């Protein structure tokens, strides 16, 4: 035995940064997208989702990297000075911005990153922030149980396999700069890298296209292709 | 193969899921009232049967004092011992795959996502049945809000063939007539609510179709017997009465 | 934050027997409630409170 | 006087019946599900009240998991801790005798002997009430088959004054507002059926009539809280469903 | 509970604020002239009383030689022992919260901010009184420049319920008739001017309304007695004569 399995380890399997979200933030004269709130999850994309759903439970420290790409929108010769983007983390319960100049942007206790355009992509790390002892990719249950004494069925009605409505909060991204006379549109791509990963209860990989945050399937349910029984 | 005695119930290969025996972590532990084999309602395996599925501990919600402890206390944990019995003659042929899936989330029948109701998602001891194809619900006025498992997709968007990654046992009528799986408590928490969360899912699929001699129609019984093991509850309060309709 | 998955429970109060008072005594009284955390208490993931707001 | 904590229930002289603390003798023993204080329905002590009586363990037949264990198992044994609460002002006067009678057999209301029905002999948490005189049942067509306890005869043909030979506690409003009796398991057998046999009888008699200032009508509540202690059951089978009508 | 003797004054639970006893740091220290109990003017607690507030050392500015030393010297420091007395019968019901707030800044009555005058901000031994609502001053020509404390806001924009974070004592008439708080010297400096800066604020709030039998109007006295402790002064010069109007 001289061939090794260093690259098949769980840490190596997730050691790549996967894009999990693309957020559009526009700066223009203040129906608008001057600030964008994105709920944190890996299920907006399939690749990392499929890799993680190889297992039932996980525990990993995350690393987020933000790549910002700005462009003009129908500019004739209108130009702009280098922009600064504010990415504020809003955990469940904290107030959420209602405008791009709201008081919530003060970031007194909410962590925030101020990224200057043209610099290196903004990278930070997060520890395991799970309420339980491990993350639950699959939850075979509800959060509310409808009881006999409930006045109406909606009291106990809950989404299947949904644990909490506000899983880990949102990221609110704005352009701190005031509006230039010409519109500037930017895309922030968030790349998520698990680290120190531990996994439990392996599961078969998804074989059909994802349909929503659950195991629901709707279309393209015939994956295997035609092949002769005795054809090599 | 050998005697299997738990509490006051005895059953005349057995696989331990993930190589872990059920174990304990002031939790209330009924050493006898709950540690015993409860027999679920028998199902009938025919030539046109697609499969069956049950959810644990939901299947034992009305089984003796185990259900009473489950409903009275707030959060409880329990391992299980599942024993599937299917006796056939030497001239019968077939094979059953018995899979114990942790967090056996199933797919719905409507375009709305995660819209399955608690009543339908918790069938109890009767369980449910897989289907050959995906039948989309069309009753917009009164959606059924029930699962639509697919046999070859395992009801979760994965291929049936890879389901053997889960703890499994094959009842092949030519060699064995019973299967036994010992499941420990598997969850992201040391203890969790049982009324709202199901820890395990038992799926029985007819891998090879049943056949007998040259008979057109043949059906044989399958009986599931589940023994809670090392079950402990905590958070005693008034009794929970779920709305099953 | 209000979440049915991390629901904590309920607190209720009832009359075990009654309030009994003699003559020349107020038949209606008032009780006060106080709440505190124990030594095992802990918090996590600092954030911004929703109680205080500033007009912008 | 001091904190009295059992399981998850705490109550802010206490007499141990016969100087014996409840003790254990594979019996099923819920250390938490059953070892806790259950509060019976409050009764109202007035100036024209003759007394009240309850039967144990019958009074706890529908109290949480204790009743479920009592009905599911064949034979069980349990000690008790009875706590009677009756709060009154300094200007109230009265006295309650709380007696824990072993094998508190009561007299009927008809000329037919030992004709009392199970439903009437097992009132539950509501209990019964003594009477000043002996009212003979006259409904020959439909006899009521109910007890006819007499206050001064204690409902058993004996004098009330000698009832103090039994374990007893006097709640005298001028000095104390509560009584506490700790009853061990008393029976001719180490363990016996609970559905058909009642081990104890709690009788509360107004030894001195209630009075308050110069008020014509005064009534105060009496609340009984019973904690099973060292309760163990054996002989698990299907649930018993007595006909209470 | 026990004798409380300071200098030549004796008073027949006591809480030490922040667990710190008053202590000394050539300061002039009158061990007897200042270390004694001075009794403030009695106030009358009624059914329509919102509360009272005093400022220390301002309340003792005209109390014997303590006031003379306070005005003659430049900067002085002093701990205090506050004793609130309110005697009521067994048939009275009520509760007083006595809070010793460090730097008890209060809110004004005008739209202009921090416009309260020195004369109004330093009432002396008479103190002030809280109000149910916030009455905005409307005398633009001659603003009153006085505080407008609000009972439930504690006069500082905070909730009354959290005021217990401060050193506090509850006089509940059913159990106790007096409260005693021992305040050390609390300031950002080891010693500071007393004429311009008040180190403590004593706020007495009727947490539970006063009531007696079925009487429509009932009022009982509240007397505050304050003993300076370990008081030392420095910077002797001509006497200060504040303009109180
Ligand atoms: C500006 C600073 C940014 C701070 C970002 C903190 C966000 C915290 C989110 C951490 C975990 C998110 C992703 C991991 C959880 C998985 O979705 C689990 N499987 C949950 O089901």
């Amino acid at each position: 035995q001289r061939r090794s399995r260093s690259e098949s380890t769980i840490e190596s399997f997730f050691a790549r940064g996967a894009c999990v979200a693309i957020i559009e933030v526009d700066n223009e004269e203040p129906a608008q997208k001057l600030f964008a709130m994105w709920r944190i999850t890996y299920k907006d994309t399939v690749q990392l989702r499929r890799k993680l759903e190889f297992f039932t439970y996980s525990r990993f420290d995350m690393e987020l990297t933000f790549v910002v790409t700005a462009n003009f929108t129908n500019t004739n010769n209108g130009h702009a000075l280098n922009q600064v983007y504010q990415i504020m983390y809003i955990p469940p319960g904290a107030p959420t911005p209602k405008s791009w100049d709201d008081y919530t942007w003060q970031t007194s206790s909410n962590p925030s990153i101020f990224y200057t355009y043209g610099a290196a992509p903004a990278r930070i790390s997060v520890p395991y922030v799970g309420l339980a002892n491990a993350y639950s990719h699959f939850y075979d249950g509800f959060a509310k149980v409808p009881l006999k004494t409930d006045a109406n069925d909606q009291i106990g009605d809950s989404l299947y396999s949904a644990m909490t409505v506000d899983d880990f909060g949102v990221l609110a991204i704005r352009v701190v700069n005031d509006h230039n006379p010409t519109k500037v549109t930017s895309k922030v791509r968030i790349y998520m890298k698990p680290k120190h990963v531990r996994v439990w209860c392996p599961r078969p990989p998804r074989a059909v296209p994802y349909y929503g945050p659950g195991v629901d399937y709707k279309d393209n349910l015939n994956p295997l292709s035609e092949k002769g029984l005795t054809t090599y | 193969v050998l005697q299997l005695t738990i509490g006051n119930s005895t059953i005349t290969n057995s696989v331990v899921a993930y190589g872990r025996w059920p174990e304990f972590i002031q939790p209330t532990e009924p050493d006898v009232a709950t540690c015993r084999f409860y027999t679920l309602d028998t199902v009938m395996w025919g030539k046109e049967s697609k499969g069956w599925w049950w959810k644990l501990p939901d299947a034992l919600r009305d089984m003796g004092l185990f259900g009473q402890n489950m409903y009275y206390h707030y959060l409880g944990r329990s391992g299980y011992t599942v024993h599937v019995q299917c006796n056939a003659s030497k001239f019968h042929q077939g094979a059953l795959g018995v899979f114990a899936i942790p967090e056996y989330c199933l797919a719905g029948d409507s375009d709305k996502q995660r819209y399955t109701s608690y009543a339908n998602a918790n069938p109890g001891e009767k369980g449910g049945k897989f289907y050959s194809q995906f039948n989309r619900d069309t009753a917009v006025t009164s959606p059924k809000r029930e699962f639509c498992p697919v046999d070859y997709l395992l009801g979760c968007g994965v291929l049936l063939g890879n389901a053997f990654v889960y703890p499994h046992q094959i009842i092949n009528l030519r060699t064995n007539n019973s299967a036994t799986i010992v499941l420990p408590y598997v969850n992201a928490m040391a203890i969790d609510s049982m009324v709202k969360h199901n820890n395990w899912g038992i799926a029985i699929l007819p891998l090879s179709p049943l056949d007998f001699a040259q008979e057109s129609s043949v059906e044989i019984p399958i009986t599931v017997t589940i023994a809670p093991m090392c079950s402990e509850f905590n958070g005693l309060r008034n009794v929970t009465a779920p709305k099953f309709q | 934050t209000q979440d049915s998955f991390t629901e904590g429970g309920y607190i209720s109060m009832f009359y075990q027997t009654r309030i009994v008072v003699p003559l020349s005594t107020p038949k209606s009284m008032s009780m006060l409630g106080f709440v505190s955390a124990c030594n095992d208490f802990s918090v996590r993931l600092l954030r911004d409170t929703t109680h205080i707001s500033q007009s912008a």
